[PDB]
């Protein structure tokens, strides 16, 4: 219900919906609810960043709802100025989370040796706040839920030629850290 | 019977029935292939044809079907046309004969002006992507009378898929020549015909769409 | 001049209507049996530069095709091209060398087509101890050959022979006897079968009890018998029985259980026994030695092989008979 | 009853040849009879039909499949009439 | 596309239209959309002109999207969001080999990824039985073979090797990435190198094979490669090595 079929999304079972045939408007109440949701995708104060992420992981259950939330975060994806902010917008998207991770990793590969290594004398690592920990672990819970319920998001992530989370996570596990994130 | 040097077709026939009574398929296949090749060596095309349909090998069927295709290109006439007209369901076993049969089918049904079924057969055969490169030439060529339609009953969607496949095959022909180039001598002036024919097409497309929109009046 | 000084190879067509002779004279002569009788020299031409060793013919189910080999490091493939066909007048049939597989730096030691029922291939062996196995991917070009296989025999090739296949589970094989006569090498014949599991040949067997320079090997026609028979003419007369017991389902071409039996042994030629030839069923033997003598053989009520006749090429043959016991 | 099975009408196939192969390939099962299993049967069928040709059968692959299945229910109902008999005898 | 590839080259370009300025139900509020929400807009103060090649790429996108929806409807949404290599991988999982052929032609993409994909399925073939070939035919029918098209006789993996051979014979890279990726996948899955690839890729070049003998323990075989290296030095076999220098000695 919180996934109105006005949202552009299609599957090999969604031809019975009006996303292969033009036009469909849900009842006013649910339209208002999911629409207010769609704007909250784009406006966020940092104090509510996590419970909103609980929104996210809740809605991340189920395959079709997962595909819808994938679509919503894709809308939150792309170059912008409102998913790049921790205040007034959501500091989260595939783009946001991925640049955050790649910068973390490049920093830590300057703070540690190059590939084919685990440890070496180098400049000190990045500082981590418990808030950074909470955000990272929660967002990872969301991502796992989404990739489980949606194979499409999974394949999209594995195919991203400009992120390569494979080699990224290779370097990350080569890094030595509080192994919660490992 | 693989020591015998067969030179007498009637003796071959007696051996044929001999094998028939006990159902030796494979010997039949071998002998039919051998005698078909003898026929083709003597350029006894219909005889090789007969031996082949006995052998039930559509490979040779298509191979000499190519003989048919290029000799039709050379002479403009249907070859063994009487044999062609009446082969039955075995057409569904050889695509090149499938092509030839549908070609004669079209010549007819157009000649009596069933343009709707003409378009049906053509759309079916293009989405079948039939015939080699030198013959998708003719596949393209076929659309001309449909262009010549000064009065149409086809649907707007019909016109859609029609033209869809027209340029689809167009790009496909551009690449079948070479995966980024074309090298066939016919293409250039043929390309010119392409522009004029699609000109006429688009004008008739305006015509068809205005008719269909007025058909909703 | 040509073929009038020595005959290096003589070849016949399938089912038997045509013949040809090639010599050390660098030319080939092709002869045709009229079905009304008499042998007629239908053509002759030069094909190579060395002593033309062998000619073997592609099946009539595959056209009138000649394959010739010599001391030329090369092997020529000539085709019969008909001048005119289709009723009135037949034009001069001409020979077009389709291609020459030049794959040799030593004596080209044998050339032989395959059986057709799996498709027709061609095998060429050279005195290099190497064999080359081509097939024609093109079922319309007569000059196309793709080299599927090569085996390094580690012994100079002298004679090769195909394994007949007549079963839905039989996969073919190659037997190779070597002209090597060094008295320190034990077993001059090797066996390599197409291990289907690996989709490639694996050595099936190699047989000991051989030390003679191999000149001729002869397979049994497959038929329904699981067991197979081999005849060998090197300097002796050897015949072997090979029962297939069972083979590993994934290493069939690699490991083979053959009940192998030296079943018939005749040293009666007293010279280099060049040749063995069998019945069309592979059931009567003709054996040729270097003394110009040929022995004829039947296997008895007990399958026991015996010389049923002696013909001298250096003398007059033994007389014919139909009154024994 | 005195029931009998419906004859097979095989179009791609020679019923004599199929029944020959059937008699050759049936095996002693654990019910007290020599009958080939349905699985072995069907994929032998697919293997043998694939052994020859393959040009335009691509479109007729359905028809091949339904005919294989139909022969399957043929042998199934052969078994179905069969099992009754011995327990009839015991009764 | 038709309207413009009709034209002489002078008019061969079109300006990109300006964004927005659409609504539905004429005489209504100026802005109406079905697929809304945004965070940025393309540059409209600086306009751009659209040319045959650009339009070709956009068409390739569109026709790929439709082909995706055709073989399986579930794909159109990501097709609306998919990039070139993304669609390449989606095709790798789908099986539209000739479509990928076209896409590498147009977008100038890495054929290699296609080589790994097809090779991995082909290894699954070489190991698989009847059922694997049964599915394999369903997409092998889309490809055509000049020796003979189709024939259920012979297994699928046979014409899979042959299809790789043909794709090689008709697409070439001056850099043999394709050889290297194929052979590395072979050995990564334990495959001794096929003889046909042996002969062809040696008759092009051999020392590259030599240091892959080194890299992947192909030591005996390297030893031979050396033996005929020296032998050709003695004689002439550079042709087999893809080498061209006349040889008499060393």
């Amino acid at each position: 219900e919180y996934w109105c079929p006005t949202e552009p999304l299609q599957s090999t079972s969604l031809m019975g919906s009006f996303l292969g045939v033009a036009h469909q408007r849900p009842p006013q109440r649910q339209v208002l609810l999911s629409k207010f949701v769609r704007q909250m995708s784009d406006l966020l104060p940092a104090t509510l960043y996590l419970p909103y992420l609980k929104m996210l992981r809740g809605l991340a259950s189920g395959p079709q709802c997962a595909h819808y939330c994938f679509s919503l975060l894709k809308a939150n994806g792309g170059s912008s100025a409102e998913n790049l902010q921790a205040a007034g917008g959501s500091p989260v998207s595939w783009d946001h989370f991925f640049h955050s991770l790649m910068l973390y990793h490049e920093h830590l590969r300057r703070d540690l040796p190059n590939t084919d290594n685990i440890h070496q004398r180098h400049p000190p690592l990045r500082g981590i706040t418990q808030r950074e920990l909470d955000g990272l672990i929660a967002c990872l819970q969301l991502t796992c839920t989404i990739i489980d319920w949606s194979e499409s998001a999974r394949l999209a992530l594995c195919e991203h030629a400009q992120w390569m989370p494979v080699v990224v996570i290779l370097g990350l596990l080569q890094c030595s850290i509080p192994p919660l994130l490992k | 019977m693989e020591r015998i040097p067969l030179s007498t077709e009637k003796k071959a026939l007696k051996a044929l029935r001999i094998c028939e009574q006990r159902q030796m398929t494979e010997q039949v296949r071998s002998i039919c292939k051998t005698m078909a090749m003898q026929s083709l060596c003597n350029r006894r095309l219909g005889s090789a044809l007969s031996w082949s349909i006995r052998a039930k090998d559509a490979a040779f069927a298509t191979l000499i079907s190519d003989r048919f295709l290029k000799e039709y290109c050379e002479r403009g006439n249907f070859t063994d046309l009487d044999l062609i007209d009446n082969l039955g369901s075995a057409m569904l076993l050889s695509d090149r004969l499938t092509f030839l049969g549908k070609y004669r089918e079209f010549h007819r049904m157009y000649s009596q002006e069933q343009f709707s079924e003409a378009a049906s057969l053509l759309l079916s055969l293009m989405t079948a992507r039939i015939a080699p490169c030198s013959f998708w030439l003719t596949l393209l060529l076929d659309a001309l009378p449909l262009l010549e339609q000064k009065q149409v009953i086809f649907s707007a969607e019909q016109t859609y898929e029609l033209m869809r496949c027209l340029e689809d095959r167009m790009a496909a022909k551009l690449e079948s020549t070479s995966p980024d180039e074309i090298q066939k001598q016919d293409s250039s002036i043929d390309n010119t015909k392409v522009e004029m024919l699609r000109l006429a097409l688009a004008r008739n497309l305006a015509r068809a769409i205005v008719t269909e929109g007025a058909l909703q009046e | 001049a040509d073929h009038k000084d020595l005959i290096h190879d003589v070849s016949f067509d399938f089912h038997g209507r045509r013949m040809a002779t090639c010599s050390s004279d660098q030319s080939v002569k092709v002869w045709d049996k009229s079905e009304n009788g008499n042998w007629h020299c239908t053509a002759s031409w030069k094909t190579h530069s060395g002593s033309v060793w062998r000619v073997t013919w592609a099946h009539p189910e595959f056209g009138q095709v000649l394959a010739s080999c010599s001391f030329d490091r090369t092997a020529a493939v000539w085709e019969e091209i008909v001048g005119e066909s289709n009723d009135k007048l037949r034009g001069q049939s001409h020979w077009v060398k389709r291609t020459t597989l030049v794959d040799s730096r030593t004596s080209v030691t044998d050339v032989k087509f395959a059986p057709k029922h799996m498709g027709l291939m061609l095998a060429t062996c050279s005195a290099d101890g190497v064999v080359r196995i081509y097939e024609a991917p093109d079922v319309m070009n007569l000059s196309q050959w793709s080299l599927q296989h090569e085996i390094s025999c580690k012994l100079s090739c002298s004679c090769i022979s195909w394994n007949p296949s007549s079963s839905r589970a039989h996969s073919p094989m190659i037997a190779v006897g070597s002209d090597d006569s060094s008295p320190n090498i034990m077993g001059k014949v090797q066996i390599y079968e197409y291990n289907e599991n690996t989709r490639k040949y694996a050595k099936a067997e190699t047989l000991m009890s051989v030390s003679d320079p191999v000149h001729d090997i002869a397979f049994a026609p497959n038929l329904g018998r699981s067991f197979h028979i081999l005849a060998v003419a090197t300097k002796d007369v050897r015949i072997f029985t090979m029962k297939p017991l069972r083979k590993e389902l994934s290493s069939s071409g690699g490991v083979t259980k053959f009940e192998i039996h030296t079943v018939a042994q005749f040293d009666n030629h007293n010279s280099q026994v060049w040749r063995v030839s069998w019945n069309i069923t592979g059931t009567v033997l003709a054996s040729s030695g270097d003394d110009g003598t040929v022995r004829l053989w039947k296997a008895n009520y007990m399958d026991n092989w015996k010389c049923i006749g002696v013909l001298k090429g250096d003398g007059n043959p033994v007389g014919n008979s139909y009154q024994g016991f | 009853s005195n029931e009998i099975p419906e004859p097979l009408q095989l179009d791609f196939f020679d019923r004599s040849q199929i029944e020959q192969v059937i008699a050759n390939c049936e095996h002693k099962n654990r019910r007290g009879q020599t009958v080939c299993n349905v699985k072995l049967l069907h994929r032998v069928l697919v293997a043998e039909v694939n052994a020859l040709q393959g040009m335009a059968a691509i479109g007729q692959r359905p028809l091949l499949m339904e005919e294989i299945n139909t022969i399957l229910q043929y042998v199934v109902e052969r078994n179905k009439l069969l099992q009754c008999l011995h327990a009839k005898r015991h009764a | 596309l038709n309207c413009l590839r009709l034209i002489r080259p002078e008019y061969a370009w079109i300006v990109q239209p300006v964004s927005g300025a659409v609504y539905e139900r004429p005489g209504a509020s100026p802005k109406r959309n079905y697929d809304g929400e945004s965070s940025a807009v393309p540059s409209s103060s600086q306009i751009e002109i659209l040319e045959l090649r650009d339009l070709e790429k956009e068409y390739v996108l569109a026709q790929t999207r439709l082909t995706l929806a055709k073989h399986n409807p579930s794909t159109a949404a990501i097709a609306g969001s998919s990039a070139a290599e993304e669609m390449v991988a989606l095709l790798v999982q789908a099986g539209l080999f000739d479509t990928a052929i076209s896409l590498c032609q147009t977008f100038k993409l890495g054929l290699t990824s296609i080589f790994e994909g097809l090779a991995c399925k082909c290894i699954r073939l070489q190991q698989g039985g009847e059922a694997a070939q049964a599915e394999a035919w369903e997409w092998l029918a889309a490809n055509q073979l000049a020796t003979v098209i189709t024939t259920k006789e012979s297994s699928a993996t046979d014409e899979a090797w042959r299809l790789m051979i043909s794709y090689l014979d008709k697409y070439e890279s001056k850099n043999t990435l394709y050889h290297h990726c194929i052979i590395n996948k072979l050995l990564s899955h334990g495959v001794p190198l096929p003889n046909w690839l042996i002969n062809r890729y040696k008759a092009m070049d051999a020392a590259e094979l030599l240091r892959l003998y080194l890299k992947y323990d192909l030591l005996e075989e390297a030893a031979e490669l050396v033996l005929e290296y020296v032998d050709a030095l003695l004689g002439k076999g550079h042709q087999y090595f893809g080498i061209q220098a006349p040889l008499s000695a060393t």
